[PDB]
RNA sequence: UCGAUGUCGGCUCAUCUCAUCCUAGGGCUGAAGCAGGUCCUAAGGGUAUGGCUGUUCGCCAUUUAAAGAGGUACGCGAGCUGGGUUUAGAACGUCGUGAGACAGUUCGGUCCCUAUCUACCGUGGGCGUUGGAAAUUUGAGAGGAUCUGCUCCUAGUACGAGAGGACCAGAGUGGACGAACCUCUGGUGUUCGGGUUGUCACGCCAGUGGCAUUGCCCGGUAGCUACGUUCGGAUGGGAUAACCGCUGAAAGCAUCUAAGCGGGAAGCCCACCUCAAGAUUAGAUUUCCCUAAAGAGCCGUUGAAGACUACGACGUUGAUAGGCAGGGUGUGGAAGUGCAGCGAUGCAUGUAGCUAACCUGUACUAAUUGCUCGUUUGGCUUGACC
RNA sequence: AAUUCCUUGUCAGGUAAGUUCUGACCUGCACGAAUGGCAUAAUGAUGGCAGCGCUGUCUCCAGCAGAGACUCAGUGAAAU
RNA sequence: CACAGGUGAUCAGGUAGAGAAUACCAAGGCGCUUGAGAGAACUCUGCUGAAGGAACUAGGCAAAAUGGUACCGUAACUUC
């Protein structure tokens, strides 16, 4: 059973896992839309928006946080000198999901993750 | 393990009478007028009124 | 908190009113005892090794070493049996549960105190 | 939870140090024996002339556990080792003393010396 | 012999003034509309049937609305029937409430419910099957059915054999249950023990048919 | 049956018989009571764990109400094992000049098959059920379940020289078994929190991250779960078995039987639980709708529902999911800064920081009134009404 | 007894209980002195038996992680 | 077979470390030519496990356990 278990297995290790959302939360943060499978735009979100949360507001300890989460010092700053602000008044709902048909290679369905508010 | 008997095409047809290739739900898209799957965006990036590109 | 507010509905309504203690402290806990037909109350004191704190499900497990043997207690809460608790000396600890106690005797299993 | 084959310290002053359960009595498949139920217990290791010996087939009954006895508050209530006392081909206490606690669900008839002689009864 | 949906909200406790917690499971209650009164003449057994709950007008169908208005009853999320006799019908009528106090502190009820679906299980949790060997040479069949029959007599696998398959997910009757409190007005209803299903299943509560 | 039907024993999982081991009802007794013995009825349930030996068995220990006798390819190796027996190595005793041999022993010695069909366990799709649809249902029938100890009381009464010690009634509390459940007690808890070893990195310090089984270690939420909790196995109805009768002739008597009327079992049929109209005999009731309707489905957001399905919820007239907000819980005292200290470190700011799946909310994101299917009053005959 | 059929010989020890083991007896079916006899420190992935520690071996299985199984897309066997 | 096998010699960075063991890295080189989901039974490979601790079994098979350096201490027996 699963009863109630929240999260994603998406046949990988965990810690692969958590690296690839790592990488992916990244790359969003920087191109601000990107394509991606759509069982993993939807995981996206429960790790790339409570980074937007927090990132809110400026202090020290969330910026380190953030870089412990996240471990890249340029998207740090980006999500807080521009995503942070942006969203500041934002209560959740920072990406949407677009879904965008199959996949040629092996037909996984595909979906648009998009940051709110131009990207 | 393994058949006693060759199956009649017959029963192997009607073990296929299942076998259905799947039709998708198709849509138009109210600002270009084109064609689309049901809540999926346009082929040149149009959803419910949203421009993506 | 956890609960459906139902749940809550019934639940507060059997809270008990109790002393504040952390893991690591000394307590003695006064237990209501039928001998029969008789009702008195019996002391348990010894060492708050761990708590679980789940409102009305809240409970908390003493320890002690009586007469050689060591004795531990899973006490609930807000069971009426709980007639009083007394917090007689606070330990300054690192963690919630000192389950690594079981495996000390003596010396070794002296909580520092909290002052 | 006392099966065959478990170890348990002995809490009176009959000679035997440690017996080994070898049935648990009281039904046709019966498993576990806690706090009060009586078992037949092989000693294993008793005091020089003493009134067990090594090798005896006796009774006993199970007087603490580190499984616990639950309260009907719901609390439970262990002990660091698994005790028996021995008992008479009666099932009655060959103990003029009782070392270590011992609980309440010892109270009744057949137990109630060893309730009586225990250092204290939870 | 009639009875009343509820919705199981959870389990805790109750403790006595003694010093006994005993388990309990409350059981939301909302009033039990009556849509339809069955009897002899008409339907050849008497039954009531209630609604409970509420369902939004799209989700209601024109058949199910119509039903509904018959009774002068708001459309609920279920309706359920209740097999009652001549001493079951006395009082109630079509349109008509029954709220908690069908049921007194102290008295044995049954509930019903869905119980918890465990999906696909194998006999060892479906049928308590022993396990095989986990070393001792055995190959692959840690978990395994086992011989499933005999030899070229019978020559076959018997009817109801225990194999795997769904598990849970069925309706359960838990007999004997004691009502701990009874509360109209909070549409409250404490059931000691652990009656079937998940918080927020659907349960059914009977009078007891052992009393 | 030799163009192959794998041996013994164990494990797992059984299924039937009754010549009955326990429990139930009886007659007789060299039946005072308690215990028995024998036979009759009875197959509903139940019917141990170890030591030895490859054992089956058997002996033994300790239990139990009891530790049944059997059939099922001496049930079950395309389900497992492989200890014995029954290949090739080697040795002993023995026999043989020898090669070798031995229901003599001894140490060692490859167990394949992805399941077509029948069967079985689950779960769907189709069509049908005299127009269609949304629900609620009756129950022809089928399955499950069926065990039992001990204590107390009656009563130390009846009975008995004593020793001992009841039936029949009543109350309680267990074992084994089963179900559900997770409040409690615990287990687990690899997207929760800390501690810590080695090394590499983030420019560096500080702070952090990768990797080492989750590096290791200590806790732990939800869920799942038992060893935890709660519940169940009915003391009822009907007809009976053996057995016991009442009245009563055949057969002036007697006689349970021939007519007639009774009693009587864990057994039978109901009662309890689950399923159940493909019950083609396809049932019933309430509503809704018919120049594409009522509805159903596709699709989407999904769920303690789930292999896929199906089932449940919701789709802006919205809390369905995620996020977010406030809580709760867990961890246990973040970072930065300051102070004390030579320093490791300690202390304060402050139970702080972080906190998965939990609770209550909230349209911020995503659930597009899109498309498909499904119609147009439902044949004929007879009868009652009209 | 790597030898003993009868045979689980008998007696002792070990276990609650020991057809195995250890000691002894001698009634050696059918030991015996270089097809060597009886021992023997050390050595052995050698045989038997017994303990401590340790344990999911088991009572009695639970939870969790990964790889398959399951669903989709591409490719596409097998014995019979 | 673009096959988890086999195939002689040579060169031999860092931090720990006795080490050419091991862990993590450098230079250099790779992600091993089907993916995507789901997160049933069952199989495989692992991790944790209340109480008990060999009751398992032919048999502790498998697992669990032990494990380094210094120092102290170390029995029967012995070919010393």
């Amino acid at each position: 059973m699963r009863h109630r278990k929240s999260g994603v297995k998406l046949g990988r290790t965990s810690s692969h896992r958590k690296a690839m959302f790592q990488n992916m939360t990244n790359s969003l943060f920087e191109h601000e839309l990107i394509k991606t499978t759509l069982p993993k735009a939807k995981e996206l979100r429960r790790v790339a928006e409570p980074l937007i949360t927090m990132a809110k507001e400026d202090s020290v300890a969330n910026r380190r946080l953030a870089f412990s989460r996240m471990r890249s010092k340029t998207m740090v700053g980006k999500l807080f000198g521009t995503l942070g602000p942006r969203y500041q008044n934002r209560p959740g709902g920072y990406l949407r999901i677009v879904k965008c048909g199959n996949r040629d290679g092996d037909n996984a369905p595909m979906a648009y993750v998009e940051l709110v508010d131009r990207d | 393990a393994v058949q006693k008997s060759r199956k009649s095409r017959s029963r192997r047809d009607m073990r296929r009478s299942h076998h259905h290739m799947t039709v998708a739900e198709l849509s138009v898209d109210a600002t270009t007028g084109e064609k689309h799957r049901r809540h999926h965006m346009t082929k040149d990036g149009f959803y419910r009124g949203r421009q993506l590109f | 908190s956890n609960k459906h507010l139902l749940v809550q509905a019934v639940e507060n309504a059997q809270i008990i009113e109790r002393p504040s203690f952390g893991p690591g402290d000394t307590v003695v806990v006064q237990v209501k005892v039928r001998e029969g037909e008789r009702e008195r109350l019996q002391a348990f004191e010894g060492i708050v090794i761990a708590k679980r704190n789940r409102g009305l499900n809240s409970a908390f497990t003493v320890r002690k070493i009586s007469s050689g043997v060591g004795v531990e207690r899973a006490f609930q809460l807000h069971s009426p049996i709980i007639e009083s608790i007394e917090v007689k000396r606070r330990g300054a600890v690192r963690r919630a549960k000192l389950y690594y106690l079981r495996e000390r005797s003596g010396k070794s299993a002296r909580i520092r105190e909290k002052l | 939870m006392i099966q065959v084959e478990s170890m348990l310290e002995v809490a009176d002053n009959s000679g035997a140090r440690r017996v080994q359960c070898i049935k648990v009595l009281g039904g046709s498949h019966r498993r576990y024996a806690s706090v009060g139920d009586i078992i037949k217990v092989t000693v294993k290791e008793a005091i020089p002339r003493g009134r067990v010996k090594k090798g005896d087939v006796m009774n006993a009954v199970v007087v603490r556990t580190k499984k616990g006895v639950r309260r009907p508050d719901g609390s439970v209530l262990r002990f660091d080792d698994n005790a028996a006392v021995l008992l008479n081909q009666n099932k009655a206490p060959i103990a003029t003393r009782i070392f270590g606690p011992v609980t309440r669900e010892l109270r009744g008839d057949q137990f109630m010396k060893i309730v009586s002689l225990a250092p204290e009864v939870l | 012999a009639i009875g009343l949906v509820g919705k199981k909200c959870g389990m805790t406790r109750v403790f006595t003034e003694a010093g006994a917690s005993i388990p309990v499971t409350v059981v939301e209650i909302s009033a039990n509309r009556i849509t339809q009164v069955k009897n002899t003449d008409v339907d050849g057994y008497q039954a009531i049937q209630v609604t409970t709950g509420t369902r939004r007008d799209s989700r209601v169908t024109a058949a199910q609305k119509g039903h509904f208005a018959k009774a002068g009853v708001a459309a609920g999320r279920g309706v359920w029937e209740f097999r009652a006799n001549d001493s079951d019908l006395e009082g109630r009528e079509i349109g008509g409430e029954i709220l908690a106090d069908l049921f007194e502190q102290g008295q044995m009820v049954d509930v019903t419910g869905n119980s918890k679906g465990k999906g696909f299980q194998g006999g060892v949790k479906r049928h308590n099957f022993s396990m095989q060997d986990a070393t001792h040479g055995n190959s692959v069949s840690h978990r395994a059915i086992g011989s499933t029959g005999q030899n070229q007599s019978p020559g076959k696998v018997f009817k109801g054999k225990k194999m795997p398959g769904q598990m849970g997910n069925k309706r359960v009757t838990v007999q004997g249950l004691e009502v701990i409190s009874v509360d109209v007005e909070k549409g409250l209803l404490v059931i000691k023990g652990a009656i079937p299903g998940a918080t927020g299943g659907d349960v059914i509560v009977r009078p007891s048919v052992k009393a």
